[PDB]
């Protein structure tokens, strides 16, 4: 499962 | 420069309502005409710029991450296919790659050079690495160290920058100490950088979060969420 | 012709992979460049064809109802704004009537005139009669008119063909005959006509259902929900 | 709301 990153909103 | 003939506040008024419209092609395009203007942006304008790009280039990595998964089976008593999975792989990688550099030339002639308010060189750093990082998802040739290491380096003199400049619960600063630490964890095969850093940057958030309304405190938590998500998964 | 040089299973091959990755862009390129050949379709290829270019449309029958909504809250007490959401409803409108042309074009040359079997057919008359559906959608002009009946005419002989043909369970027939009631519907301004062709469709199915095997049964059925989702709408 | 068509798969 991959990280997370910064949201694009 | 298709956009070179249509004004700078219609470009940003089209852009959002391409946003609206879910349109994000269309979105970047006008997003690359208001840039290329020449003017620095807002931080509404810096927004839409960032937002419009990481949906295109968010749909190509998920697209190139299917493509490359097909490939790696076709790899293993699997039968002979031909070419045709990897040439179409290697049409998405360049379209990816295309869109990548089209970012960064951006940020090199002249975004970053013209920022020098800490919100604007920051989140212009950020960018960089980001969008060296997704290079470096692709890359496998004698090259891979080198845009890691240009990912790497952005996104350092963004840290560096953030810690003098911003609050520890800057939304930004947040933002970028989330990347990065992807970028450590996914890239750079560093996990307990990835941790650590996590870690400290969701620990000295929250003690800053007194000082917050309640609407930064919100922007801030939302972040903070994510850096918990990952050690979660990471931990 | 930029995909003349590439091999025909090529093509459908990496169709294929498009629609995986979604990637329904590449998708109908592909599909048109296998179109071109000029050899016929089979079954598996007519539905990778129109799977590509309805996803297409579709997203851009979603953006154009988006703006178009906008437009029409901008000429209500609405503050003068100038000409940015007209001009970019119109450019999301000819992309998308330039991608029923192309499908259209296809269908002309020269799909539906080598279709012999009711299958094809009756499948390339269904897919014309929708791709002017869609253009009727954003007509305006002195040609919404002819729009609204080259759709109809296209519909109509499907459905002759269709009666005559196939069962009133077949999937296509099924499918044929929804799209046609949504246009007499949303297009024909003609309710009572929509509901009584979903009705008539609906119940002669129900009535073939006893003949089907399991698995046609579950295909025949999911259309009729459809039509009962309408039904269930409209009155 | 809008009248359902055929499903595209
Ligand atoms: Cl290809
Ligand atoms: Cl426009
Ligand atoms: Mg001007
Ligand atoms: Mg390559
Ligand atoms: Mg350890
Ligand atoms: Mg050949
Ligand atoms: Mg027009
Ligand atoms: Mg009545």
């Amino acid at each position: 499962q991959r990280s997370t990153s910064t949201p694009n909103v | 420069g298709a956009m070179g003939s249509m004004e700078r506040a219609s470009l940003i008024q089209k852009a959002k309502l391409a946003e609206q419209a879910e349109r994000y092609e269309d979105m970047a395009a006008f997003m690359k005409g208001a840039v290329e203007k020449g003017e620095e942006l807002s931080c509404e304008e810096r927004n839409l710029l960032s937002v419009a790009y990481k949906n295109v280039v968010g749909g190509q990595r998920a697209a190139w991450r299917v493509l490359s998964s097909i490939e790696q089976k076709s790899n293993e008593g699997s039968e002979e296919k031909g070419p045709e999975v990897r040439e179409y792989r290697e049409k998405v990688e360049t379209e990816l790659q295309g869109v990548c550099d089209t970012v960064l030339g951006l940020l090199d002639s002249h975004l970053i050079k013209e920022a020098g308010d800490a919100e604007s060189r920051v989140f212009y750093l950020k960018m960089k690495g980001d969008y060296y990082r997704y290079l470096a998802e692709v890359a496998t040739g004698d090259d891979k160290k080198r845009i890691i290491d240009s990912a790497r380096s952005a996104y350092q003199e963004a840290m560096d920058i953030s810690k003098k400049e911003m609050p520890p619960t800057n939304p930004i600063r947040l933002g970028l100490a989330l990347n990065f630490s992807v970028f450590h964890y996914e890239i750079a095969n560093s996990p307990e950088e990835a941790i650590s850093l996590a870690k400290t940057t969701f620990d000295e958030a929250m003690a800053d979060l007194h000082t917050l309304s309640e609407d930064s405190y919100k922007d801030s938590t939302l972040i903070m969420q994510l850096l918990r998500d990952n050690l979660t998964l990471w931990t």
